Parts: structure tokens; C-alpha cells; sequence
RNA sequence: GCGGUGGAAACUACCAAGCUGGAGUACGGUAGGGGCAGAGGGAAUUUCCGGUGGAGCGGUGAAAUGCGUAGAGAUCGGAAAGAACACCAACGGCGAAAGCACUCUGCUGGGCCGACACUGACACUGAGAGACGAAAGCUAGGGGAGCGAAUGGGAUUAGAUACCCCAGUAGUCCUAGCCGUAAACGAUGGAUACUAGGCGCUGUGCGUAUCGACCCGUGCAGUGUUGUAGCUAACGCGUUAAGUAUCCC
């Protein structure tokens, strides 16, 4: 069904976005239906936009 | 893989206690010779070998059930003797026989491998394989 | 086509004040290519996406003694190939600069999954 | 190559990555967890030559002369 | 039993040459909180400097010590410092064990898989010996927010050298060492071989599915839960044995 066919980054915040929660939490691999080997990537890549001020810690 | 001969022995107690009549063994000079003698002495209902990849296996179809799997009377034992920690060998009037007679007792000597009562007739003392009841 | 021999893959994002023209970003701009191309750089390749409002307001003090206080942002990306060796002054002379407010550094993997 | 399963080839790639990592011990010498592996590989091209001595004679005093290994410890 | 002599040559031993399936090497892949070092990050807390405001805050089973009109707490704006890394996180990952998780880069240890590319038994274990080895502890120099032995006050109680509260020193942190002990636990030494399944996961490989993500079936390598044979004093263990055997400690 969902799945990534293009390369997951930082830098695609669309991607990043949909695998994010409201207050900006990281949602687990059981929602989120994804390989374990993508939801690492998913993750690290979230903190690393989240440092780069891409998508924020906490919100307004 | 320090016993090889352990080892068949081995092979085949655990393939009977499961009750399969299909057991793959390796093969070697002893190998075949233990299983040969195996054979004529009745132990065993078929060896054949095969070969692959310069691979030898003796598989040994064996003693079909006993009148079901559930209800087994008998058994088929084997029990390793002079292994490699302690080597026993015995003179002719020490040759040993198993259960009065109705089991079989394995020598190497210097004609060659055989079973006691061999040794008795040609008056031959040596190395003592193993035990089968 | 991109082929290092012997050399590591690399992009680096770069984050600068919002108040810059666009001579001072190309001085930048020059300056760390050269940088880069005097530290064994075979391909410098450099974009540039300027002007987002941050995620959140970042802070830097400048040589001045200046705190500014951000909300947008410069963004700079830079795909280059440089020696394991040359990558670690480079990082430090980004984060000494007042105008450079957020750096960081990533290895590039080939994605396999 | 050569022979690259050859004895002699084998313990010298180990002496080279030993003197080596030799470098990296001395400059972090916290790090044990490298340590740990240098023993073993140490280990290995020890095992080596003890067994190329068994062998062949000759083969193993031209190779402990020609790769600068240190004298074995059967004296 | 010892000694001499004449024979046998299977097995152990010896001698000469061979062989890969055991053990390794190269080659190409790929996952990883392995380790050491160097950069960078944000919440939260504490204190300090201000503006507002103006009687209680804080705490407990209920209280009191305590903090507060010399303006506390609350709230906004500043600085500064240390320590720990929310979500991800999972009956998931690596590690010899101890343990390892914000991010990143660099130096490096292993692992596993597929190919004959190569060597050809180079194996397994290990008395002594060596290295690592939670936390507390110690020597020397730094560092000191929070927590907190000791200690002090407040209670509770016949008593309370305790539990609770209010404060709070060593220590916790870093560098360089010493110490070598833990329910250091799977309470399960290591290696090899061999003996039903069912349901799962992690890594890869193959065939299929499309010609790129699944998908399926499978091959390995590890990891988890039920359970047959067999084992056990029972509980239970059950291809990751506590099963059937061999070797060393
Ligand atoms: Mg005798
Ligand atoms: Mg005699
Ligand atoms: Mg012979
Ligand atoms: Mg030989
Ligand atoms: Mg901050
Ligand atoms: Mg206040
Ligand atoms: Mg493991
Ligand atoms: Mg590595
Ligand atoms: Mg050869
Ligand atoms: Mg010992
Ligand atoms: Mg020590
Ligand atoms: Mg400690
Ligand atoms: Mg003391
Ligand atoms: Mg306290
Ligand atoms: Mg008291
Ligand atoms: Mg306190
Ligand atoms: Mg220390
Ligand atoms: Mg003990
Ligand atoms: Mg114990
Ligand atoms: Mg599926
Ligand atoms: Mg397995
Ligand atoms: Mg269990
Ligand atoms: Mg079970
Ligand atoms: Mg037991």
C-alpha cells in the first residue's frame, strides 16, 4: 500500500511531515506501517531537520 | 566431529529413537565396513551410497516400526566402547559378548574389523569398537 | 554523473542571517568554495534556497558583540568531494563566522532499503 | 595474485594491518575495544607461523627474517 | 607382570604424498545505541539582574519546621552555569561481558551473506599468565545546577538514632590513575555432530511479482513465543535443550 519510492531525507518535509504528530512527536513503526529499516532513517532524519530549525521541537 | 565413529553410532540411535527408517550418514573405510558387518549380522534392513560435490552418504533404511509407533517392546542400542579419551582393548579370552549372546560386540583387529564371534573362531584379541544390543 | 576517486561524498546546509545582500552571500559563497577546492575538492556544487522562516527563532552573537535574534533564514547546499582527511577545519570556520547561524554537515550514503 | 591463501602472504597482511592499527592504539588509548581485535589478529598470524614451522622450516625462517617479525617464542 | 624372539597390520602413533566439507585469506556487498576522539542542539530546572503585582507561597494522612511586606510565589524580558538526552522505543539493534541511544564528522574492532579466487587440518579447549571488568570506594587536579549518604531542624511514636516534611556536606560530573567486587543472572563453561512441527521478528541471498515497492515461496545467520519425541525429583527444558553422543576446563 504507502510505501517511499523516492530517496527519504531531511529535506523533504512532505515526506517528514506525513510520519510527524500534530506536536510535532515522531509516530512509532506500528502506526506508521513502515520497515524497520525506514523508520530509523525516518527518525534520525527527523532530528536532523529539527536541529536544522526544518520542523520544530515543540510548537508556538 | 572429534569421533567419527561415535558419531554414525550416534546418527543412527537418534534416527531410531525418532522412528525413522531413513537415516544419511557419512561414509568412510569404517563407516562402511561397521555397516556392512551391521547388515549381515541383521541390525539394519538396507544400506545403499550416493555422491555429490566428492560427498559420500550411506543412507541405512531401518527396522520397520513395531506393530505400531505408540506400543514399542523393543529398541535398537548402541553404546561406544574405546573412544578417544580412554582406547580398551582386549586379549581373546577377555573378548566380550553382550547379553549371553543376543547383541553383538564390534572389534577392529588385525585382520581386519569384525564381530566376536569372528574373533573366536580365528583366535584374535583387539580393539574394541562398540556395543549393539 | 558523479565519480570521487579515492575522495568522500558530501552535502552540507548552511544557515545564514536574513539582513544579507546578495554580494556579501556570494563573498560567502566564494569564499568557502575556495575553501573547499584548496582543501582537495574534485567537484564543488553549490545551490542556494534563501529566505524561510525558521522553525524557531535561533540566536547568535556576532564578534561585535551583537545578539541577534532570527526568524528567517539563508539556506545553503553543497554537494562536494573532499578527503576524510580535509572535512574537519572546514566545519569550525563555518561555525566561526557571525554570519553563518546554523551549520551542520551530513555524509551521503547510497540509499538501499 | 601470488598465492593470496598462501601462508606466507596471509601472515604478512596480518603483520601489516597489526603495525597498522598499531598507529591508532597510540593515539587513542582508550579505545579497548580495538585492542581487543589487535590481540586476537596478533593471535592468528602467532597460530600461523607456529604451524609454518611445523611444516616447512626453511619457508618460515626466510618469512620471520624477510617480514621483521620478532623471534618465536619456542627457543 | 616384566624380559627376549617369530609373526599380523584393522585401529591409535610414526613416515611420504594427496584431498576439501572443518579453520582461515582475498574479492564484492550490507545492517548496526560496537569503541575512542572532535564539533554542534534544544527543551526543563536553579540562581542572578530588571518591569508588573501586592499576601500568602510551599508542604502532609493532618500538621509544623521553611520561604515572604527587606515584596515571596505568580507572570514577562534578560543573561550564566552545570547535568541528563522527551516522542521515536518494540515481547526491536550491536557488543566477549560489563554495557552502548539528541545530532554530526573523523580513526577503528568485529559480524553476517554470495561467489571457488586462494592455502590445505593451519582445528577445539586451556593449568599457570595476561587484558577488560556496574555501582560504591580511594589518590591528585579541576567542576558543582539538580539529586542526595552523612548531618540538622520539623513531625509521628511508649520510644523513633526510621518511614514523611524542610534544609543540606561527601559523592554523582571531567581529566589521569588505583581498587576487581555484584542476584557481574539464562541463577545454564566452551566446541562439534545429530534428532517434529506451529506462529513471529532482524539482517541479507535466490526464484517468482512487476521489470521497482511490496508480494509470495525458499537458502542461510541470529533472535522470540507455544509445543512432539526424549529428558527430569517435580517445576519445567524442548534445534538458542536442561535431548542423543565425543573432547577440553
Ligand atoms: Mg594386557
Ligand atoms: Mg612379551
Ligand atoms: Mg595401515
Ligand atoms: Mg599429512
Ligand atoms: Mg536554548
Ligand atoms: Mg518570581
Ligand atoms: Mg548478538
Ligand atoms: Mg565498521
Ligand atoms: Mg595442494
Ligand atoms: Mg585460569
Ligand atoms: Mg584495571
Ligand atoms: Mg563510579
Ligand atoms: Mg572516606
Ligand atoms: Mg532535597
Ligand atoms: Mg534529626
Ligand atoms: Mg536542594
Ligand atoms: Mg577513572
Ligand atoms: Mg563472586
Ligand atoms: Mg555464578
Ligand atoms: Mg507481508
Ligand atoms: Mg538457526
Ligand atoms: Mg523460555
Ligand atoms: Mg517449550
Ligand atoms: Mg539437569
Amino acid at each position: 500500500p504507502i510505501q517511499s519510492g523516492d530517496r527519504i531525507d531531511y529535506r523533504n518535509m512532505s515526506l517528514i511531515s506525513r510520519f510527524i504528530s500534530e506536536q510535532g512527536k515522531i509516530l512509532s513503526r506500528r502506526v506508521n506501517r513502515l520497515t524497520l529499516k525506514q523508520q530509523r532513517l525516518i527518525t534520525s532524519a527527523i532530528k536532523q531537520a529539527r536541529i536544522l530549525s526544518l520542523l520544530p521541537f515543540l510548537n508556538n | 566431529g572429534k569421533d567419527t565413529i561415535a558419531d554414525i553410532i550416534t546418527c543412527i540411535r537418534n534416527a531410531d529413537m525418532n522412528r525413522k527408517g531413513t537415516v544419511r550418514i557419512v561414509s568412510t573405510n569404517i563407516t562402511e565396513n561397521i555397516v556392512k558387518i551391521l547388515l549381515r549380522e541383521g541390525f539394519i534392513e538396507n544400506a545403499r551410497k550416493h555422491q555429490e560435490r566428492n560427498k559420500y552418504f550411506l543412507v541405512l533404511t531401518l527396522r520397520h516400526r513395531r506393530n505400531k509407533k505408540g506400543p514399542y517392546l523393543n529398541t535398537f542400542h548402541l553404546k561406544r566402547v574405546s573412544r578417544p579419551g580412554l582406547r580398551i582393548y582386549s586379549n581373546y579370552q577377555r573378548i566380550p559378548r553382550i547379553l549371553g549372546g543376543m547383541g553383538i560386540a564390534i572389534l577392529s583387529t588385525s585382520r581386519g574389523i569384525m564381530t566376536d564371534r569372528e574373533a573366536r573362531l580365528e583366535g584374535i584379541g583387539g580393539e574394541i569398537l562398540c556395543y549393539i544390543w | 554523473p558523479q565519480c570521487p576517486p579515492g575522495l568522500r561524498q558530501y552535502e552540507t546546509m548552511a544557515v545564514l542571517r536574513p539582513d544579507m545582500t546578495e554580494d556579501e552571500r556570494l563573498t560567502l559563497t566564494q569564499k568557502y568554495e575556495e575553501l573547499l577546492v584548496a582543501g582537495g575538492a574534485m567537484y564543488v556544487e553549490v545551490f542556494n534556497r534563501g529566505v524561510i522562516p525558521l522553525a524557531y527563532s535561533i540566536k547568535r552573537k556576532n564578534k561585535a558583540g551583537e545578539t541577534n535574534n532570527y526568524l528567517d533564514g539563508i539556506y545553503l547546499l553543497f554537494t562536494y568531494f573532499t578527503k576524510p582527511e580535509s572535512i574537519s577545519p572546514l566545519e569550525a570556520a563555518l561555525v566561526t563566522d557571525d554570519d553563518v547561524i546554523r551549520s551542520s554537515s551530513f555524509k551521503i550514503r547510497k540509499r538501499k532499503y | 595474485e601470488e598465492n593470496k591463501g598462501s601462508v606466507e602472504f596471509q601472515v604478512f597482511c596480518f603483520t601489516n594491518k597489526i603495525r597498522r592499527l598499531t598507529l591508532h592504539l597510540e593515539l587513542h588509548k582508550k579505545d579497548y575495544s580495538s585492542q581487543r581485535g589487535l590481540r586476537k589478529t596478533l593471535g592468528k598470524r602467532q597460530r600461523l607461523l607456529a604451524y609454518l614451522l611445523k611444516i616447512n622450516g626453511v619457508r618460515y625462517k626466510e618469512l620471520i627474517s624477510k617480514l621483521n617479525i620478532r623471534e618465536l617464542k619456542t627457543r
